[PDB]
């Protein structure tokens, strides 16, 4: 029996998926069709299932929701940002004027395509009959090109047209350079003897891709055939047929003569003396930096670009500080790097798989004569689709290159004398709200006081959009539920009057001009009034009241919503 | 009658003043998160039986969190 509610009017942007959330003491079973499960009731008409929603020729598994929420030891594959699956229309050919200089070549290639359409059917055993059938092994479109009418030649004609149009669209220039049947004699020449270049092989591949794209775009109106996926997402068994069907076109043409993520340890684990060594494994060879930072490092700025971190990047073989200096060599997929820091000498060194790195001056030392400050904490940074692993010690049986280097020079693991693991803090993604600090560039806020105001100010060269918000939110009781936006004249805005029991926080999203003096004034006419007084260039700044919302982007609409029935 | 006279203690004061708590907060990105030292330890049946996809959770796990009310956020 269905429920009496649903969440109509919700944002459809995004890739929806089924999800189940549970705390503890639960045994749940998803139910699909086929070998994955068995439905207990019958689905309503039209509604398919997930075992059919899965893309063809790809497996189906169950992750948790986002990341490595697995009860595992230090052998956790920490991942950075990722891409939008690189996939979440055919090529334009018709928008070029067909040169009549090679219209005869187009017609010759159409005649060849038609005669091969005859050829392969006759290889199967088709004669020339007056009934358009497929099981009667007969075809009425096997007669001479000249006696072929307009209702039977347009196919091969358009085929030749689109082949040469796709050629010109790709960029190559086109120009000047037996089984006895039932009446027809298809035998142009010996066109399967000379090698085809790999360039032309890929050309025929792209022709088959375009043809399959137009065919799939025609077929999407039908149900749910497994071939409705594009050509690159198609099985490798039937690609060769579509490639051969298009190879003979160029055969005739040639024959006829024509957002990084940062990870670190707890700030209290900082060190000020001794020799500390730790391992960083990387199964990839992408953008990955590793080093030692101070307990003031920025979770969004690049690791090392300031005086709060000293790192090393193998993707470019460069030590990272205020500037980049070519140091050491690059790594490969499935490598390790041991980082060692001596505070008694202010010495930083890195060994790639036990091999100590060299600088340009022939010194194994990386960094030297730096402040002790308040301490140095290990830190790593991963780029897009980059996974790695950290080892702060406590496992000498698993540490590989500790005996190779570090064991004899008095170098100690970072977490050897520990009875529990490290907290392993990271850079969070959701940008929550923070109070404006006084030592913040390009954004300054003052406060004066008649009426009380909190004016703004800025000195910068590059512009963006901000999300200013007040601290204390206004809460709504069970009865009250209305909000009216009145401009310089009267109240003319969207009907935002729905809050049974909520807490709205006043806010304004302002674009940063060269001079931005738009501010907020708590004023009074008859009830609670907040006036976001703007200035010149006021066409994209908004001002409203919002609950807890964590999204950083540039959009006036496309906001999340849902009306429950 | 006022904005400040709605989310504070007093309400019969129609003078629109601003307490030091009223400070602008911009949507910032400088924030660190703490990866917990213990997870829920969820075990999937991994057999994919013909009568459904099984997920199991038995061991309980709890934690405490402060609730900042004027930010309406749990940490």
């Amino acid at each position: 029996q269905p429920v009496q509610g649903m969440f109509e009017n919700f944002n459809i942007d995004g890739l929806f998926f089924p999800v189940v959330s549970f705390s503890a003491g639960i045994k749940v079973r998803f139910l699909l069709g086929g070998r994955h499960g068995e439905f207990k009731f019958l689905p309503p008409p039209g509604y398919a299932a997930c075992y059919e929603a899965v893309l063809p020729k790809e497996k189906l598994k169950v992750e948790h929701s986002r990341e490595y929420k697995q009860e595992r030891t230090y052998t956790r594959d920490l991942l950075g940002p990722t891409v939008s699956l690189t996939q979440a229309v055919p090529v334009d050919t018709s928008q070029i004027v067909l040169p009549p200089h090679l219209e005869r070549i187009r017609e010759r290639l159409a005649e060849n395509i038609h005669e091969l359409w005859v050829m392969n059917k006759i290889e199967l055993g088709w004669q020339y009959g007056p009934v358009r059938d497929d099981n009667k092994r007969q075809h009425p479109c096997l007669v001479e090109f000249c006696k072929l009418p307009e209702q039977e030649r347009n196919y091969n004609l358009q085929m030749s047209l689109e082949t040469l149009k796709t050629l010109l669209a790709l960029g190559c220039h086109v120009g000047i350079a037996y089984q006895l049947t039932s009446g027809y004699k298809p035998a142009p020449m010996d066109l399967s003897f000379i090698k085809l270049t790999p360039s032309q092989e890929a050309m025929v591949d792209k022709l088959a891709e375009n043809a399959h794209n137009v065919w799939a775009r025609d077929r999407i109106r039908q149900r749910r055939n497994p071939r409705l996926v594009p050509y690159t997402l198609l099985d490798d068994r039937t690609k060769k047929s579509n490639k051969d069907s298009l190879r003979e076109a160029v055969r005739t043409l040639l024959g006829y003569g024509y957002r990084f993520r940062i990870f670190r340890a707890e700030k209290t684990y900082a060190v000020k003396a001794g020799r500390w060594y730790f391992e960083f494994e990387a199964v990839t060879a992408g953008d990955m930096r590793v080093g030692w930072s101070r307990p003031g490092c920025q979770p969004d700025l690049e690791l090392g670009s300031d005086d709060r971190a000293f790192a090393f990047d193998g993707f470019k073989a460069q030590r990272w500080h205020q500037g980049n200096e070519h140091y050491g060599r690059s790594w490969q997929a499935g490598d390790v790097v041991g980082c060692m820091v001596d505070m008694n000498e202010h010495t930083m060194m890195f060994t790639l798989n036990g091999e100590i790195l060299l600088d340009d001056s022939g010194s194994e030392l990386a960094f030297k004569d730096f402040d002790v400050g308040d301490g140095f904490i290990p830190v790593c940074s991963l780029g897009v689709a980059q996974v790695g692993r950290m080892n702060f010690g406590k496992d000498v049986s698993t540490l590989k290159y500790f005996t190779i280097c570090g064991l004899q020079e008095g170098y100690e693991p970072f977490a050897v004398n520990t009875n529990r693991d490290i907290t392993m803090w990271l850079s969070k993604r959701l940008p929550q709200f923070l109070q404006v600090p006084s030592n913040h560039e390009h954004i300054e806020v003052t406060r004066i006081d008649k009426v009380t105001q909190k004016s703004f100010g800025s000195q910068n060269n590059n512009t963006d959009i901000m999300f200013y918000r007040l601290s204390m939110p206004i809460e709504c009781a069970x009865x009250x539920x209305x909000x009216x936006x009145x401009x310089x004249x009267x109240x003319x805005x969207x009907x935002x009057x729905x809050x049974x029991x909520x807490x709205x926080x006043d806010s304004d999203f302002e674009v940063l001009m060269k001079t931005a003096h738009g501010h907020l004034v708590p004023d009074r006419i008859d009830k609670d009034k907040e006036t976001p007084k703007p200035e010149f260039n006021n066409h994209k700044d908004y001002a409203q009241e919002k609950p807890s919302r964590l999204k950083q982007x540039x959009x006036x609409x496309x906001x999340x919503x849902x009306x429950x029935x | 009658p006022l904005s400040a006279g709605l989310f504070k203690s007093e309400h019969k004061n129609p003078v629109p003043q601003c307490p030091p708590r009223l400070h602008v907060q911009f949507l910032s990105h400088v924030l660190w998160s703490r990866m917990p030292n213990q997870f829920l330890k969820v075990d999937v049946s991994r057999i994919s039986e013909r009568q459904g996809w099984l997920v199991q959770c038995l061991d309980p796990l709890q934690f405490m969190s402060l609730h900042i009310p004027e930010e309406n956020r749990s940490v």
